[PDB]
């Protein structure tokens, strides 16, 4: 899922069984894959998983267990695979004019590389992307690292395209109001920081600086009233005749809204989070939140003067149970636009 | 505009503003350049590799990196890093 | 099938049976081939198929089934073989005018041709022939390819 393809792969594979690792493989001849490019796999799509049945150096030795496992495994527990560490190497040029890929060890960078730059992850529902973009040492005066900010380093990393004040990764828009941001704390506390210092509060135009873990998720639902709007229902007592919308028009919520989502149209046991703008000039309405679910919560939110975002998390159980209900009341007059679900982790069984 | 402190072949003030590419030579930037589908590059003029990968900052402007790397890869500030 | 010849082909398989890969096993001294020329086959076409039984890097330790996998062979499913990668090398020239092919990989140049050009495929029937002819970028004013 990176930018560059990976030669003579090698992984390290941890196998944990109830809280024990049964064995640590590095792959061998048997096991190496001699290209992997971006956005592909070894073995191909087309193609079977390969099989990892051998612990030594010459493929010779199968992998043990003893009985106190293999009745573990009998009595329905699963083995787990994890990914310590991948080797392989990269391309270059000789005197000759030959690509040489020996000798040139991808391990010797990846230390200095997550050293120097910040990460930042897309991921547009099926498929993810890993990027890593450089930036300047905070109290180094000899450091020359030029200065962007967290749009432009999406915008480089992801070759994204820019008709105007819209952004788009391969027709899928990835606008700050389209898409759901994740953070760690440190990054959390920086930009919530220097957007108290800038007459925009945009996150996409806060500088990006290294050490930073960005998180970017397109969402499963999203409807901007405009001309996309793809959930599982119909969305009950809507008013479309508007021209004060975050984009072209929003939806004065005169009443009260509610939505059906299905069950079935719906990952089971995973945690999802249903996010929308809201706008009030009058600043003395409020709004009530409530989502029936597997766990029902209610909820109060107080809109400002312009358009500000909310969230709330909630989580399911069972595929064959029972329907999602969501609904949205004002007492008074305010405004309603880019409503969104998206599915985060998954909560475990 | 012939200084070259890190002898990356790219001159100090063509990093520090911008610049591209043109017959494998490195060029000052103009905007009328934009309209031609070029695209302008800025990086460290103290680094040979701003951003730490086995490739020069020219080296990924110019094209002359392996051709399966993605074309992001070719910005000095994005780095080829496989995942 | 292709237009070059490749020396030491040393291709990686899979064993499947019933949706489970059985084996993954990369050819050895045993099971290399020397020379392979376009349109050509190892074993040359007078000759029988050679033997793979081997798993480890010495050709001396046998491909094991568990007694599943046996049941199910007696019961008619049938053993699949696929490809997953192939190694081999080029010849080139020294200074001393005598053609190497050592230390010249086909990996090292799989992925950029792959990049860089476009896949057409013949079928008259009996044969099958796999080109790639390479084709400009989209987007960059500085490629100059026909
Ligand atoms: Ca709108
Ligand atoms: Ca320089
Ligand atoms: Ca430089």
């Amino acid at each position: 899922t990176g930018t560059a393809p990976m030669y003579k792969v090698t992984p390290t594979t941890n196998l944990v069984l109830d809280g024990e690792t049964l064995a640590t493989i590095k792959a061998q001849d048997n096991q190496i894959g001699n290209n992997l490019s971006p956005n592909e796999t070894y073995p191909k799509k087309g193609l079977s998983p390969l099989a990892l049945n051998t612990m030594d150096q010459f493929n010779a030795r199968l992998i043990p267990i003893n009985y106190d496992q293999l009745k573990k495994l009998d009595s329905g527990k699963q083995i787990k695979l994890e990914t310590t560490q991948v080797s392989g190497n990269y391309g270059t040029k000789n005197s000759q004019g030959q690509i040489i890929t020996e000798g040139n060890s991808w391990s010797n960078y990846i230390s200095q590389i997550d050293s120097v730059s910040a990460s930042i992850i897309l991921d547009t529902g099926s498929q993810t992307f890993e990027r890593r973009v450089a930036a300047k040492e905070q109290g180094n005066p000899e450091d020359k690292t030029p200065e962007i900010t967290i749009g432009e380093a999406i915008k480089k990393a992801f070759s994204a395209t820019k008709n105007g004040e819209l952004l788009y990764f391969n027709g899928i828009p990835i606008d700050e109001s389209c898409v759901e941001l994740i953070f760690d704390d440190n990054t959390s506390e920086i930009i919530k920081e220097q957007l108290k210092y800038l007459d925009d509060k945009k996150i996409y135009n806060v500088k990006l600086e290294r050490g930073m873990n960005i998180l970017i998720k397109v969402p499963s639902y999203f409807t901007n009233f405009d001309e996309y709007n793809n959930f599982p229902a119909s969305w009950s007592n809507i008013d479309t005749k508007n021209q004060d919308g975050l984009q072209s028009v929003a939806n004065k919520l005169s009443g009260e809204t509610k939505i059906i989502i299905p069950m079935s149209k719906l990952k089971p046991y995973k945690r999802y989070v249903f996010s929308g703008y809201s706008k009030d000039p009058s600043t003395s309405n409020s709004i009530t939140v409530n989502i029936k679910s597997k766990e029902q919560k209610t909820d109060y939110l107080v809109p400002e003067k312009d358009y500000t975002k909310f969230s709330y998390e909630f989580e399911t159980t069972g595929k064959d149970s029972s329907d999602i209900e969501i609904t949205l009341t004002s007492s008074g007059v305010i405004f309603l636009d880019n409503l969104s679900i998206t599915e985060l982790n998954s909560t475990p069984e | 505009e012939d200084l070259d402190t890190d002898n990356d072949n790219i001159p100090d003030a063509y990093e520090k503003n911008g610049y591209t590419i043109k017959d494998s030579i490195a060029v000052k930037w103009n905007d009328s350049f934009a309209e031609q589908g070029y695209k302008k590059y800025v990086s460290s003029y103290l680094e040979s590799n701003t951003a730490g990968d086995p490739y020069t900052d020219y080296q990924k402007a110019s094209g002359s990196i392996d051709k399966a790397i993605k074309l992001e890869a070719r910005d000095p500030l994005v780095a080829a890093y496989p995942v």
